[PDB]
């Protein structure tokens, strides 16, 4: 019934791994000096409408456990009537928090809800927290537990993308990042990190190398050698996929997402609960959906096709994935991640969904478009996808 | 990056001698000209840039370092002067002279040679910092040496690396409680018990013989790691463990709550900040950790609190105990023999610090029994410090020995100071006076501990009235450390020398006031609790009350410590207030606590002494607030906030010491801080009852004129009293 | 929009903390377990129409980390576009997952979801995760933390409830869980736990007294007098409740929840996802709310109801003295509230507490053939959510 509405959609610069600027930044600071931002962008705010804080975490353990939403509802001052709840669905979580507080916007019960991510990979890196597919051997076994970096030199390798075809777009990703932050493109949505003096601590995103070159890339060596003969991931792949003979490993630490630290936020509310706050939409949440096949299952929910799409928004999780994304829809070149991606920026597990969700808003603006399509964890398995206008 | 604060286009003071020796060894003197103890100023951070640039250019030739001192102490203290001006947009530059700092000790200890700390004197805060950079600690065990890290006391933390090495070395729980939380000070044998120093010797000679002896041996008996930390290498593990181990995550929620109980509410953000530090740098590296220290250290350096506790703590204490308020031509006269009037807790309690500072000590009563119970204050006193092992027989035997019990007026023979602890009364104190002026020494110093008596009347008892002074002393003498010196009109000037003297002496800290009704301290103190009663006539919860004393910082909630003024003294008080007031033809105007006083007496619950107050009292011990206290003054029926019952408790006594300061009861505000926070209980983070204004900070702004303001509002909701002092617009 | 309609809800039985049956059976298992059971009973249902699996968890660390919404869809063989997501909401996760999940299908971009929740606190106890203010002393210095057993017993000595009063109501949910299970109340609900051989495991929810007397209860100690000063946590509470001068410790281990381990499955749906699988509706989702005792009246002012509309009342027995007071301060008729025993008697399984006590009143409006329950959990403090249903 109702329509869901983007009235901010803001985010940290992403610290790099080793010798990271946010390293001695706990993880629950991160996420409460983006509403403090929230906070000095409309200090007329009244907090009591806020009715929920949604917030993707991917290990939620250590200092980003406990409900870390919650944490930042307390830590911040905020209302003790402004929830906060913590989701995991991998490398989606940011946006299944964004697309979460849109359909409690739809539904009626919500009036107004931030939504986003945090994770700080340099203070807790993925598998800290655990798991059953990987620490339980018999659906381990059962399931064929395959890690997602040899999934994508199985793509290359059945798709048929070289070493040079995988660096080649991990250098437009360089390209088109440096470019958007020497135009000034982050200026109004990267809020600098700072600590309890005022002094800076980060203002950019440090895992940048924007004079890469194809030289430079061809000489990193694979870099998931030592784990597919660890234990014998490409043996279990093979397995399943029977019909191919050898794995072909062109991925490398600069065609893959980077590892790095960083959280995002985005206000969703209704129409009527932006008048009462004298909030102005930026943009409009079009479709959700859950499933390639996620792309497709949004553009029928919202009567759309891939020519209707003025920009497209992809997690460069690894370069495969969005060249085999790119040639399956025939996504054209000039709309695809136009403002780089996660290989440049890095990937911030639980926080990368409402990252590039606030990118596509701005660069909508910028470019006086209609319509993009937002995507994670992609390739069947458990993926998602949204669709926004631009208002 | 640089061991240097300045990388751009005049020069500090040299402080390190360097010299090498034969087999490489480099030993590093400490001696700075301008100043008899070594300091962290300006010239060490240059001069200690220079030595460690120069170990790592001649890191060939060097094969170990020995960390010496040339003056009595080791390294102690820091250059407060600059820290005192260190406003909020100087965070950078505090953040970068801290980080250059520990880079210079992060140097040294990374060296890959061993570094050996001869501590010769003693070593506190950044001396003692500089101590933990190195690898091996060897002490001097000598009479007066102290090692620790204070820097608590002044609303600081160790900033240096203490909080980070001290972490590393005895984990976060022992760091915390033993080291930090409280700027604990070690002797030399304490601290090598608990970790602080390895080795200790017998004079200050051996001490750069013996480092060379232990460098010597660790490079031929343990060669990988020499010049290497324990938590520089592969299999280090935290004492207690790490923040993310099963056994200290179960107890690390409680650590906050525990410090929210010590401090019981009170304002103080120096320990919070070394809780942070400590618990959040032992989830990092070291480097990472540091940096983290640095920034905590920042942020309590510009604020507030850590200058009113530099200025009280600091210069205050330093003219005041440099003779402030001493007369100027004045010299030593040593003190033979103490007498002392009366056998109550007073009495007693003087008795028992005069002996303990080696004076022989006469304790007359009107009875033996009543003197012999007396001296049994002593013998409770020693019997705790032999149990829990702080004194020998021997020590205390002596002590002891010192106090001797009388009934005899004729016993005061040869005693040249007199302190008389009797009952508060005009004429009790002449007919006391009275039989004792001629026995005594032609030279005495004739004393009487007064908490509200002028003086100038009480003189007019004896016949040498320039020798008749007050010395007021706060119960229990033993723990308190404030001694009020009270000059009548008659009073000379050798008679507050001598009395001054006394006191430092004794080992307590001297004010020196101006004959009036209250003097200081019971006049102030009278304030802070007739706010409370008034707040309880106004219908305020009692337990609310409480809590808004204790929250404020003081060490005991008001309606606790009236009790023990016992509410019969406060009720002539006020009479003798509301005569002095009638007498002069004006029209008295009550406080609006002198109702509720009344209540009480009609009631029959004065106090503590009367086994009945507003607390219960059984078996000799405080059981809980009277439960027929609600129902008689309707509590429950006002309920301001929290912060202005605690402002108007602080604004009543601040106030009051403006008027003690306008009206020449003090003569300087170094003695209405000190006064305030060492005599009556004022919160310490305030740096004094004087200070609280120049230094206020509330939620309008920060000073005399915020201060100025905030009671403005107090006085159009709460009553005229809050009107500031003309002496303030 | 669409109405959001409740198809089934089954559960674990809860085992006990100590020598319990439960403790050798992965959290893993316990959900797929509950996953095998719907198929029993429905073995038509195309699988592709679901398309979401929402599982609460409090402690989502060890066997229960990495998404267990997840590995369940995979470990049950469901199909890979069926997703799964964990969430974590405290007490009320595996109630926040059933309005999700109801939230999901009322926006129109859902048809078909699992939700529910699962807990094996003796594999992974209570503050396992870590915290993200245990961890950071500044945070939990200013926020000024206090444990919600502590808060509970301040909630008895504001609201007069004595330690005979907090007694007397655990005597009563220990001898109402005992009649509902002698009575055959939840014979079609609790899905007994088998091995891969088919063994039983457990059947009953062991952590009842179903013999327990006010004088077993009297000679218990209180529990949390003994962490009050020792982490100082008393001190904490009166710093802000300060016209409270002593607080009484009235809570023990037998008024308070039980530690135990279970599951919950919930199957929630729209009603074109209901005939197209061969689906009756059991009940309907009317409202939810999140506040906090104020997200009951705020999903009473959504739905239009008063107290007395609705006829069961089902609030989570954390403590004695929370339901006490949630008792009073609506005036709640005592025949309406926890009719079938509490957490009390059965256990509190953290994650998912919230499904389970939800699907005993899906089976309670169905036995008593009455029309509206309201479920609320994890009232106390800021914190809260309610739900009405309404049976069809
Ligand atoms: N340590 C230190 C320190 C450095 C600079 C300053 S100042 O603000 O520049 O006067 C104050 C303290
Ligand atoms: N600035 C400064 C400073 C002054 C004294 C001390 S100490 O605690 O007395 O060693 C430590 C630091
Ligand atoms: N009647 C009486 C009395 C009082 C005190 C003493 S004593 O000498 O002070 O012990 C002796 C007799
Ligand atoms: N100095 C002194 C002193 C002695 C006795 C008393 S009392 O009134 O007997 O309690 C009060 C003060």
């Amino acid at each position: 019934s109702e329509e869901a509405f983007i009235y901010e959609a803001i985010r940290t610069p992403r610290g790099k791994q080793k010798n990271g600027s946010l390293h001695e930044v706990k993880p629950l600071s991160l996420v409460v000096g983006l509403i403090d931002e929230l906070r000095k962008r409309h200090p007329d705010l009244d907090e009591n409408l806020i009715s929920d804080v949604i917030l993707g975490c991917v290990s939620p353990v250590g200092d980003q456990g406990g409900d870390i939403a919650r944490a930042a509802v307390l830590a911040s001052g905020m209302p003790v009537t402004s929830g906060g709840v913590q989701l995991n669905r991998f490398c989606a979580s940011g946006l299944e928090a964004v697309n979460t507080a849109a359909q409690k916007v739809r539904s009626g019960w919500d009036d107004l809800v931030l939504a986003g991510g945090v994770e700080s990979m340099s203070r807790v890196p993925m598998g800290s927290d655990g798991g059953a597919m990987g620490l339980d051997p018999a659906t381990n076994y059962d399931v064929m537990f395959v890690p997602q970096s040899i999934g994508a030199d199985l793509i290359a390798t059945i798709e048929g993308f070289s070493r040079e075809d995988v660096d080649a777009y991990a250098l437009r990703s360089q390209q088109k990042a440096a470019e958007a932050w020497s135009g000034g493109y982050f200026a109004k949505s990267v809020v600098p990190v700072r600590d309890q003096n005022g002094l800076l601590i980060l203002d950019h995103d440090e895992h940048m190398r924007p004079d890469t070159t194809k030289e430079g890339l061809a000489k990193l060596k694979p870099a998931f050698e030592g784990l597919a003969a660890l234990g014998g991931f490409d043996d279990v792949a093979l397995q399943k996929y029977h019909w191919v003979e050898k794995i072909n490993h062109v991925h490398t630490g600069g065609n893959s997402s980077g590892i790095v630290d960083g959280a995002a936020l985005v206000m969703i509310g209704s129409a009527a609960a932006g008048k009462l706050q004298g909030l102005t939409p930026r943009a409009r949440i079009v479709a959700t959906a859950t499933s390639t096949p996620a792309t497709r299952k949004v553009l029928d929910r919202a009567g759309l096709t891939v020519d209707d799409i003025d920009l497209f928004e992809l997690n460069e999780a690894f370069a495969s994935v969005v060249l085999k994304f790119q040639k399956d829809l025939n996504i054209p070149d000039e709309k695809l991640n136009v403002n780089g991606g996660a290989i440049a920026m890095g990937h911030p597990l639980g926080a990368t969904g409402a990252m590039i969700l606030g990118t596509m808003v701005d660069e909508l603006e910028r470019r006086n478009a209609r319509r993009a399509l937002i995507t994670l964890c992609i390739g069947g398995g458990m993926g998602v996808a949204t669709i926004i206008e631009r208002v | 990056s640089s061991h240097h604060h300045h990388h751009h286009s005049s020069m500090p003071d040299n402080t390190i001698q360097w010299d090498k020796d034969a087999d490489g060894i480099v030993t590093l003197t400490m001696d700075d000209p301008s100043g008899s103890t070594n300091v962290m100023n300006e010239a060490y951070i240059e001069s200690m840039g220079k030595a460690v640039d120069r170990l790592v250019a001649e890191k060939d030739s060097i094969t170990g370092v020995v960390v010496a001192s040339a003056k009595k102490t080791f390294f102690a203290g820091g250059d407060v002067k600059t820290m005192i001006q260190a406003r909020p947009e100087d965070a950078g530059d505090v953040f970068n002279t801290v980080e250059t700092i520990k880079r210079q000790l992060r140097t040294l200890e990374t060296l890959g040679k061993p570094v050996v700390a001869a501590i010769n004197g003693a070593a506190l805060g950044g001396g003692l910092e500089i101590a933990l950079a190195c690898h091996h600690r060897i002490a001097a065990d000598v009479k007066g040496s102290q090692l620790g890290l204070p820097e608590v006391t002044l609303g600081l933390l160790p900033g240096g690396g203490g909080v980070t090495r001290t972490v590393r070395m005895f984990g976060i729980q022992n760091a915390f409680v033993s080291v930090l939380a409280q700027g604990t000070r070690f002797k030399p044998a304490k601290a090598k018990e608990i970790g602080l120093v390895d080795e200790l010797v017998a004079t200050v000679e051996e001490l750069v013989p013996a480092a060379k002896a232990w460098i010597k041996e660790e490079l031929k008996a343990n060669p990988d790691g020499a010049g290497v930390q324990p938590w520089d290498k592969k299999g280090y593990k935290m004492p207690g463990g790490t923040p993310s181990s099963p056994g200290l995550a179960a107890i690390l929620p409680s650590f906050p709550s525990n410090l929210r109980k010590q401090l019981k509410g009170a304002p103080m953000p120096a320990p919070r900040a070394i809780l942070a530090a400590a618990v959040e740098g032992a989830q990092v590296d070291f480097d990472t950790a540091s940096r983290i220290e640095s920034r905590y250290f920042a942020s309590l350096v510009t604020g507030q609190v850590a200058k009113n506790m530099m200025q009280a703590f600091f210069f205050d204490l330093q003219a005041i105990n440099a003779g402030g308020s001493r007369p100027e031509g004045i010299g030593k006269t040593p003190i033979k023999r103490i007498g002392v009037l009366g056998a109550g807790m007073m009495g007693a309690g003087i008795a028992y610090v005069s002996a303990k500072a080696g004076y022989e000590v006469v304790l007359k009563d009107v009875s033996l029994e009543a003197a012999a119970k007396g001296k049994g204050y002593s013998e409770k006193l020693e019997a705790k410090a032999l149990e829990r092992g702080r004194t020998t027989q021997e020590r205390s035997d002596a002590l002891l020995a010192r106090i001797t019990p009388t009934a005899d007026a004729a016993d005061f023979k040869g005693v040249d100071f007199v302190i008389e602890a009797v009952f508060e009364n005009q004429e009790l104190k002449h007919k006391v006076f009275g039989e004792i002026e001629d026995i005594v020494e032609p030279n005495a110093i004739l004393g009487s501990n007064t908490s509200t008596l002028p003086i100038t009347g009480l003189a007019t008892g004896v016949k040498r009235q320039e020798d008749f002074i007050g010395i007021h002393f706060f119960s229990p003498v033993d723990k308190m450390p404030l001694v009020e010196i009270i000059k009548g009109e008659k009073t000379s000037d050798e008679a507050l020398a001598r009395v001054f003297d006394y006191t430092l002496a004794i080992g307590k800290t001297p004010i020196v006031v101006n004959d009036s009704r209250g003097f200081f301290t019971s006049r102030v103190i009278g304030t802070f609790v007739n706010e409370a009663l008034a707040m309880l006539g106004e219908g305020v919860e009692p337990a609310s009350i409480e809590q808004a004393g204790s929250q404020a910082g003081y060490p005991a909630p008001p309606l606790q410590l009236s009790d023990e003024l016992n509410l019969e003294l406060m009720h002539k008080i006020a009479v003798a207030t509301r005569k002095g007031v009638e007498d002069a033809g004006g029209t008295y105007q009550p406080h609006p606590a002198e109702a509720v006083v009344e209540k009480m007496i009609e009631l029959g619950r004065s106090g503590r002494l009367k086994g009945a107050g507003f607390y219960e009292y059984a078996d000799g011990k405080r059981s809980g607030l009277w439960p027929g206290l609600r129902e008689t003054f309707k509590s429950g029926s006002s309920q301001p906030p929290l912060q202005d019952m605690i402002d108007r408790m602080l604004f009543a006594e601040a106030l009051e010491t403006q008027k003690c300061l306008d009206e020449g009861v003090l003569t300087s505000t170094a003695d209405a801080n000190i006064g305030s926070i060492m005599g009556i209980g004022f919160p310490p983070w305030t740096g004094g009852s004087a200070q609280f204004i120049v230094g206020y900070s509330g939620p309008a702004g920060t000073g005399k004129a915020a201060f100025v303001a905030r009671a403005r509002e107090l006085a159009a909701a709460y009553g005229d009293r809050f009107l500031p002092p003309e002496s303030l617009l």
